[PDB]
RNA sequence: UUGGAUAAGGUGCCUAAAUAUUCGCUCAUGAGAUCCCAUAAAAGGUGUUGGUUCAUAUGAACUAGCCCUGAAAAUGGAUGGCGCUAAAGCGGA
RNA sequence: UUGUUUUCACUUUCUCCCCGCACUAAUGUGGGGAAAACUGGCUUUAUUUCUUCAAUUAUUUUUUUUGCUGAGGA
């Protein structure tokens, strides 16, 4: 009906990480229908929006977005690394991101 | 390059034949020492 | 020495549990690796786990060794010789039109329509949406006339 | 070509010879076929056997030739009998094993996998002597004998090995191992 | 690992056989037997008009191949038990104390007394499709008969083992009920 | 003989091989740094120009990175001077990784150390 | 992973593989509901797994068994404990992941009327060679002290009968819809019919 | 500090990465599972898998892989845990 | 005390014949023989966009989509 989406859904997994060590400059993101490195390479360079709600208004709006970008793939199973303007908080692990169709 | 191919075939054939003759000599020696 | 009339029905109704053997000339579909999704023919068997599959110069699979676990055997099989080569395999494939009769079975049509559906452009995706919309309009009309 | 499928064993023909000294004007030259991952390893093996069999070490020797042997018909399956010498944890044993495939190097790779699997024999414990193509009438191992029937056919009881893309986590109905 | 190995069993005359996904039903004039072989990887072919059953195994290792003959013998046992009932003849031997056998509930539930003069009743219940009766010719005999060899032989074993001797020399105190012979009717 | 015997005692901790011309050229062109300054005050500088090559090695007519490449590839009359003038290459880790630095390249198992012969070229290319 | 909730029919799955897949899904944030937990399979014989559970039962804090490892005998709880062992349950995020999981024996009222999914990489039929032994979790639980196996079985047969009635109605409706569609396919314009025929509709 | 790529070591979950590919072996009613490292022997097995040498497809005798016995301790307990057997074990690639 | 030379033994059949003559895993089969020559192998000519032109190495030249960075101020 209304509110076209034209973006691919993704989920914020943890940070770029080893066992017992974190690199919260990158975020691991899982994209909806991608399960392979070759397919994940497709959405490289696309902008990513972490859109989330907030208890009280900040510009007359209850919603704000953390902007980032897909930088490269991660592993073999279509997980990507995203670099955001600011490190997304670990409270957002498991939340939804938009892999936008632009650029 | 037909002549080069023929010469090449001949050298590889000689190498394979030498290997096979080693096979036969070792088998003959083993059969000698069986008895 | 012959079988009269018992054979022509009993052999046919035998209904073996295992059809689709790994004989030469069995038409199989590759499902793993760089040639996944392409058809090929088993030309002969090297070990229990290894076979030689040759897609005649049609299917795009070269003559090569593949492990048998990477194959999915299909219903079709041609009568190629034990040691036949690529040229005679192509001749026999064309003569038998086995590939045509594969692109008629339920799997072959499914593969064909899936290929063209994933090849569809944005305009023809909309054309499908529009056509299904019209079909739904008509379906509702006759469903209500049914009542 | 599928690199997931290829192994990295090749056959090399290596010819070497001791450096001519004032004692002997020209030593006899030796030639050998060695299966190895690359020509460097093949030459290392060649000098190992030179030193072990003859009293000739790499420092007193020189390499006259080293070239890779390519199988004539890499798409024709043949039966290979390979003689073998390997030392187990408590002794040394020579055995004879049989394979069938398209290339001698492929047969040797099968041999290495099988010796490791069956006898825990590492490649450093194996010496390959005498791999050679054999005739069907002289095949001796039953697991190869049963592969040479007039018409050979069997079902395809292997489980399907799909691509990663279609190896989906949640299925809508239980698949069939019968498939066929 | 052998590529294919098969064994063939002949179907006797008055037997009807139905095999579906290695579940076997054998019907004959002495009743119907059932047996599921779904614990074995077996390709079972039943030829109905030309009789015979062939069990085939593809890619069998010796451990699994040992079961082909087992299945074939089980099938032939079903055939014979359905054509002519299996019969285990048992003798109750005793030294000084005679063994009193009483058969009740329609030739099941045999109860014995006076085992070593114990004046305590030991009873065994026959397995399904099994009847226990006294022989009409020789007195210390017992007939355990039925269509299923497993059930019949197990009933004979139960009768034998319900009457074992305790805290004595077993090789001198020999009294008990023992399977004298195996046959059919 | 002298350098081979020196290399023998260090063999388990290095891997070496015969470079070939294209890899020599790639090494000098993209990872070639040079010791520029006074003697014992060298100040590593990327080549970027033939001026410093001319200044230090010109008296042996080695004006130019192509002269450097030639003398290195063909062990020519001026090799010690060119090699010493050239700062030690600082290579990246290999693109696909090693196999096992613990074991010899000539061991039947995967390994890396020892003389790789011509196989040094692909490793250098991954490390460059 | 991207659904609001995934209902998994645990019948015929292997316990450890099922638990691993469920654990990863929960940590990634997917709510899953596991039904028919009494039909989970474990590789290895029933006696061997019973010995394993006896070893587990012999385990308790000897100063106060109330504090000890609570053993739990319902097969649903056994699955839940396995998933928790595959999980970082002592962190806040791990606890959230654990509490995103619901386990049932049988198929209760909401979940009997929703689509049940299956994990191919955890079916016994795909992960165990046929000639090897396995056990049924409900049977193990009954031998260990659950004594609700038969009740769940009869509830399941009643549910299956209801489901069969539903399926018959659904099949009839599908046939009716198919007939209406095939009649309507001749009433649309030939361009629309041609597009649908070309793309397989 | 920002990117990149690796080492050692890993890639079923805990835990970032393979329920990867390919070939064998193993069923354990106390399986096994990363140098140091967190014990196991003599002696056995008609378990199974390959080899060797004698006997007109048979019988033996050896050999060595994995498995089993030998193998008993005190709070309740530890391949790190869960668990894993078409391995997530063992030997390779 | 090396070469060189020679013998048979090596193939497909959806062929024929015999025996079991329906016995097979089989829409066939086991055992024993005959056959040419489709299949397979070799030689001559023309062609390589019907089809093939591979793999490795040496030596070169490009290309798709993209991440991070912008010191300095002559």
């Amino acid at each position: 009906l209304q509110a076209v989406r034209l973006y691919e859904k993704g989920v914020i997994l943890g940070y770029k990480r080893s066992q017992r060590n974190q690199d919260p400059n990158f975020t691991l993101i899982s994209i909806k229908n991608v399960n392979t490195k070759k397919h994940a390479q497709f959405y490289v360079g696309k902008r990513v929006a972490y859109v989330y709600r907030t208890t009280k208004h900040h510009d007359g709006v209850k919603i704000k977005c953390i902007w980032g970008k897909v930088c490269r793939t991660h592993g073999n199973s279509g997980v990507i690394r995203a670099k955001f303007k600011t490190h997304i908080p670990p409270k957002a692990f498991g939340d939804r991101v938009r892999i936008l169709m632009y650029p | 390059k037909q002549i080069q191919k023929k010469e090449l075939q001949k050298i590889n054939h000689d190498y394979y034949k030498g290997v096979a003759k080693a096979v036969k000599k070792k088998k003959k020696r083993e059969e000698k020492k069986a008895k | 020495v012959e079988l009269t009339e018992e054979e022509k029905l009993y052999i046919s109704k035998k209904n073996l549990l295992f059809k689709r053997f790994v004989e030469p000339g069995r038409l199989c579909l590759i499902e793993y690796g760089p040639y996944a999704g392409k058809l090929c023919f088993i030309v002969d068997i090297v070990t229990i786990t290894r076979v030689i599959v040759d897609g005649a110069f049609i299917t795009g699979v070269p003559r090569m060794v593949i492990p048998l676990k990477r194959l999915k055997l299909l219903k079709e099989r041609i009568k190629i010789n034990k040691n036949c080569k690529s040229g005679f395999l192509r001749k026999t494939v064309n003569s038998t039109k086995v590939l045509e009769e594969f692109n008629n079975s339920k799997l072959g049509k499914k593969m064909i329509i899936k290929k063209k559906r994933d090849e569809a452009t944005d305009f023809e995706r909309f054309q499908v949406y529009f056509a299904k919309r019209e079909l739904k309009k008509k379906m509702t009309t006759i469903k209500n006339k049914k009542n | 070509i599928d690199n997931s499928l290829n192994t990295n064993i090749h056959q090399y023909h290596i010819v070497g010879r001791a450096i001519p000294t004032a004692k002997d004007k020209n030593p006899n030259v030796y030639r050998m076929c060695i299966f190895a991952k690359n020509d460097t390893n093949a030459k290392s093996r060649f000098w190992y056997f030179m030193k072990k069999i003859n009293k000739l070490k790499k420092s007193n020797g020189e390499l006259l030739a080293c070239e890779q042997i390519k199988e004539r018909f890499p798409l024709r399956v043949k039966n290979y009998g390979v003689l073998l010498r390997y030392d187990s944890r408590t002794g040394t044993h020579n055995m004879y094993k049989e394979f069938r495939d398209t290339t001698k190097e492929g047969a040797i790779a099968q041999l290495y996998s099988e010796m490791a699997g069956r006898h825990r024999a590492r490649a450093s414990s194996i010496n390959i002597i005498r791999i050679s193509e054999i005739s069907s009438s002289l095949v001796r191992r039953p697991h190869i004998k049963q592969l040479l029937k007039r018409r050979l056919r069997f079902p395809a009881l292997h489980l399907p090995t799909l691509q990663k893309e279609y190896r989906k986590k949640f299925a809508s109905k239980r698949p069939s191992t019968y498939r066929m | 690992k052998t590529i294919v190995s098969t064994q063939k069993v002949l179907i006797p005359e008055g037997v009807k056989v139905a095999i579906n996904a290695r579940k076997v039903t054998v019907s004959g004039k002495y009743g119907t037997l059932r047996r599921s072989f779904r614990h074995l990887p077996i390709d079972i072919r039943l030829n109905k008009l030309k009789k015979y059953i062939k069990v085939v195994m593809w890619f069998g290792v010796p451990d699994s191949l040992a079961c082909i003959r087992t299945v074939c013998t089980h099938l032939k046992n079903m055939f014979t038990g359905v054509t002519k009932k299996f019969l285990y003849k048992m003798r109750l031997v005793h030294a000084h104390f005679p063994i009193n056998s009483n058969i009740v509930d329609n030739n099941t539930r045999i109860e014995i007394r006076n085992y070593l003069g114990e004046k305590s009743v030991r009873f065994v219940k026959a397995l399904p499709g099994v009847v226990i009766e006294k022989s009409p010719n020789v007195k210390d005999e017992i007939y355990v008969s039925g269509a299923d060899i497993e059930n019949v032989s197990l009933t004979a074993a139960l009768i034998h083992q319900s009457v074992l001797c305790r805290n004595k020399d077993i090789r001198k105190f020999l009294d008990g009920i023992y399977v004298s012979e195996v046959t059919t009717v | 003989k002298a350098t081979k015997e020196m290399l023998k005692i260090v063999e388990p901790y290095v891997t070496y091989g015969y470079p070939t011309l294209s890899t020599v050229r790639k090494l000098l062109y993209k990872r070639g740094y040079v010791r520029v300054g006074k003697v014992r005050r060298y100040a590593r500088k990327k080549i970027q120009d033939n001026a410093d090559i001319s200044k230090h090695l010109g008296k042996y007519n080695v004006h130019g990175i192509e002269d450097m490449v030639y003398q290195l590839y063909t062990c020519g009359p001026v090799f010690k001077k060119v090699n010493n003038f050239l700062w030690a290459f600082k290579l990246k880790p290999p693109r696909k990784g090693f196999k096992a630095k613990r074991h010899a390249f000539n061991e039947p198992r995967p390994g890396d150390w020892g003389n790789r012969e011509a196989h040094i070229n692909e490793l250098i290319n991954r490390m460059i | 992973m991207y659904k609001k909730e995934y209902v998994i029919d645990c019948k015929g799955h292997l316990l450890g593989r099922l638990a691993s897949l469920i654990a990863k899904e929960l940590l990634n944030g997917q709510r899953i509901v596991a039904v028919r937990c009494e039909d989970i399979n474990i590789s290895g014989s029933l006696y061997r797994n019973k010995l394993k559970y006896q070893e587990f039962l012999r385990l308790r804090t000897n100063t106060n068994p109330k504090k000890g490892p609570l053993h739990l005998r319902e097969p649903s709880k056994i699955l839940w404990r396995c998933v928790r062992g595959m999980l970082p349950h002592k962190t806040y995020k791990g606890q959230l992941a654990l509490k995103k999981l619901k386990v049932c024996v049988g198929m209760p009222y909401p979940y009997d009327k929703k689509k049940k999914y299956v994990l191919p990489s955890a079916l016994r039929a795909f992960r165990l060679k046929k000639h090897r032994r396995y056990c049924r979790l409900g049977t193990l639980s009954s031998r260990v002290g659950w004594n609700y196996d038969t009740l769940v079985k009869k509830n399941e047969v009643l549910r299956k009968q209801v489901s069969k009635a539903y399926y018959k109605k659904k099949v009839n409706n599908l046939n009716e819809k198919k007939e209406i569609k095939t009649e309507a396919l001749n009433l649309i314009n030939p361009e629309q019919r041609q597009v649908l025929e070309n793309f397989g509709y």
